[PDB]
């Protein structure tokens, strides 16, 4: 069958820039390509059909181009609410393959993570469990770590993190990190804590709580 | 305009078969294509087939033909497509899309993504947790409070805050897959500590597959 | 070809039964598109590995040919040789047609039409248009996948509201042996 090729994979560009995505073809497929986005959460949408006519109601700074063999998606300005990943389709002859993708992501500049922890629930120890939630908001880069202590004692293996989409809010990154634990062994210390170390943080930030 | 709905996720044994339904409204069913696309692990998008109800012929993508059934009722305005012998591998969203009888095939109307999962774990309801910011050493600027969602499977969870309201300033995080087969999430919303003592915050929590409602307040100790 | 068979009951005392049957060429060439390599001397249009696409003309009373196989030539030895594994979409070609994306029966597009396969070969596909009201130019189409490169086939179907009135073509006479000579 006729496979798309697409390329960059991850593309970068500032807000209100030009960018443009490529797409490859293996045989001549006239001017039959489609091109897709879609958000986190929702549907793709069409937005270039006959590879280079806009569909009804799509803006005016969305544009396509190519023929034949290699084929061009272009952004005229690129909007805060336009990170998505885009796929291209060929609808020559059957069957109708989608492009690999390639997602859209914005620069903006370098910002510290604000460190937030909350303390297990008089609910949860109810189930014999105890689990410590840290929060991070608003940092940029994505690499951030995060470490737990407990009573100045490292822990390892009993943690969990997560990352959200970079809300385009703000295009900013937020991480949540999990710590779990035996109500037993919760009893055991009073002092926990949470090392937070990340690229605008000129030493480790430590937030600390005493509930035991 | 046009609108396509789809019934909630599934959660069936291996080797058992689902048939899942697409409703069409605000346009002639038999004026459109209507195609299935997949969703390998939300990142890779594959054709299925189509059916065109005009003339019942049908299309399948050769490793879909067989595998896969397609049927459209034209009384109901509604098609239906279904699986046999599920496996692992074809736990994917799969989308309902609306194209062009002759001539183009774009796809011009997607639906809201029907998620097919395979039962790797028994059913189980998520456990409404409550995350105050209080009981610390200070709640400086604004107080980030939230609730913590854990042992739910499967996926997916819908996490509101006072039914709807406040909208802005709230993180959901993705869910995390534990050893024992059980989702985790956690959502998280800003508010001024001033509210702290006179505002009611309410998270509102739904588990379709388990049918768990859970309206849990958050309030500082 | 002139030849007989049937049913004899001498043994039974009872009676003989024998058909006669006779075979004759109607046409010599066929509006058919050949994507192979090995040429076809009965399809009218021979398409080179260079083009993937191919478009005919078709009306009433006309044969449409579509191969995308090897054909033996009596310079090529017979053997007993598995077809190759051609994709062909639809699975049968013809009698469900490709109206774009979606598959329809011919007979939908065309008054009942006949249409003629090989029951030991996946191709060549063959139509016979019948007569037929459709007055529309109308597209349908088959698709062949040779060598991982996919070949498709282009038939517009077409019944004008007044026929052609004349299609005159002209050749230059050639010398052969101080002789000279016309081809057709």
């Amino acid at each position: 069958s006729i496979v798309m090729t697409q390329t960059p994979k991850f593309l970068l560009v500032p807000a209100g820039d030009r960018v443009t995505i490529t797409c490859k073809a293996s045989q001549s497929v006239n001017n039959d390509v489609t091109w897709y986005q879609q958000k986190p959460g929702q549907s793709p949408k069409l937005l270039i059909y006959y590879a280079s006519n806009r569909y009804t109601g799509v803006p005016d700074r969305f544009t396509g181009s190519g023929y034949g063999t290699d084929f061009t998606f272009t952004i005229s300005t690129v909007q805060a609410e336009d990170l998505a990943v885009y796929f291209c389709q060929q609808d020559y002859s059957s069957p109708l393959t989608f492009g690999a993708g390639t997602k859209l992501e914005l620069k903006r500049t370098v910002a510290a993570p604000s460190v937030f922890i909350f303390p297990p629930s008089d609910e949860q120890l109810k189930s014999g469990t105890a689990s410590v939630v840290c929060l991070l908001n608003n940092f940029y880069p994505r690499e951030a770590k995060v470490q737990w202590k407990v009573d100045n004692a490292l822990q390892s293996g009993n943690s969990q993190e997560s990352v959200t989409e970079q809300d385009s809010k703000d295009s900013t990154y937020s991480l949540s990190s999990t710590l779990t634990l035996s109500k037993a062994d919760y009893e055991k210390h009073k002092v926990y804590a949470c090392e937070v170390t990340h690229q605008g943080l000129s030493s480790p930030v430590t937030k600390s709580f005493n509930r035991g | 305009e046009v609108q396509l709905q789809q019934s909630g996720p599934e959660l069936e044994k291996p080797g058992a078969s689902v048939k899942i339904s697409c409703k069409a409204s605000g346009y002639s069913i038999t004026d459109y294509n209507m195609n299935w696309v997949k969703l390998s692990n939300g990142k890779s998008l594959e054709w299925i087939g189509n059916i065109d109800p005009s003339h019942g012929g049908t299309t399948y993508n050769q490793k879909f033909k067989g595998k896969a059934t397609l049927t459209v009722d034209k009384s109901s305005s509604t098609a239906y497509m279904q699986l046999k012998s599920l496996t692992s591998e074809d736990s994917a969203v799969y989308h309902c899309a609306r194209s062009t009888l002759y001539g183009n095939s774009a796809m011009d109307c997607w639906g809201q993504g029907t998620s097919v999962t395979v039962s790797s774990a028994s059913t189980k309801g998520p456990s409404v947790f409550p995350l105050a910011p209080s009981s610390k050493s200070t709640s400086g600027g604004t107080a980030a409070l939230g609730c913590l969602v854990k042992d739910y499977f499967p996926e997916p969870v819908t996490v509101s805050w006072n039914s709807g309201a406040l909208t802005s300033g709230v993180h959901t995080f993705p869910a995390v897959l534990q050893s024992s087969g059980l989702y985790s999430l956690s959502s998280v919303v800003t508010v001024p500590s001033s509210s702290l003592g006179t505002q009611t915050y309410i998270c509102n929590v739904n588990h379709k597959p388990s049918n768990t409602k859970v309206d849990k307040k958050v309030e500082p100790k | 070809f002139y030849f007989m068979f049937g049913c004899n009951n001498n043994k039974g005392e009872g009676n003989i039964g024998i058909v006669e049957l006779l075979i004759s060429k109607q046409e010599e060439k066929i509006k058919g598109c050949n994507f192979h390599e090995s040429k076809l001397d009965y399809f009218n249009e021979n398409i080179s590995s260079d083009t993937h696409e191919c478009t005919l003309h078709a009306y009433e009373n006309d044969i449409i040919g579509f191969n995308c196989l090897e054909t033996t030539h009596p310079n090529e030895v017979e053997v007993e040789v598995e077809d190759a594994e051609i994709y062909l979409q639809p699975e049968n070609c013809f009698n469900n047609v490709y109206k774009g994306l979606n598959s329809v029966d011919i007979t939908t597009i065309l008054k009942n039409a006949q249409t003629y396969n090989i029951n030991n070969k996946k191709t060549p596909t063959f139509l016979k248009i019948p007569p037929y009201n459709l007055l529309e130019d109308v597209e349908i189409s088959c698709q062949c996948t040779i060598k991982q490169v996919v070949k498709k086939i282009k038939v517009i179907i077409t019944k004008n509201d007044t026929v052609l009135l004349k299609r005159e073509v002209q050749s230059e006479s050639t010398l052969d042996d101080k002789i000279y000579k016309c081809e057709h």
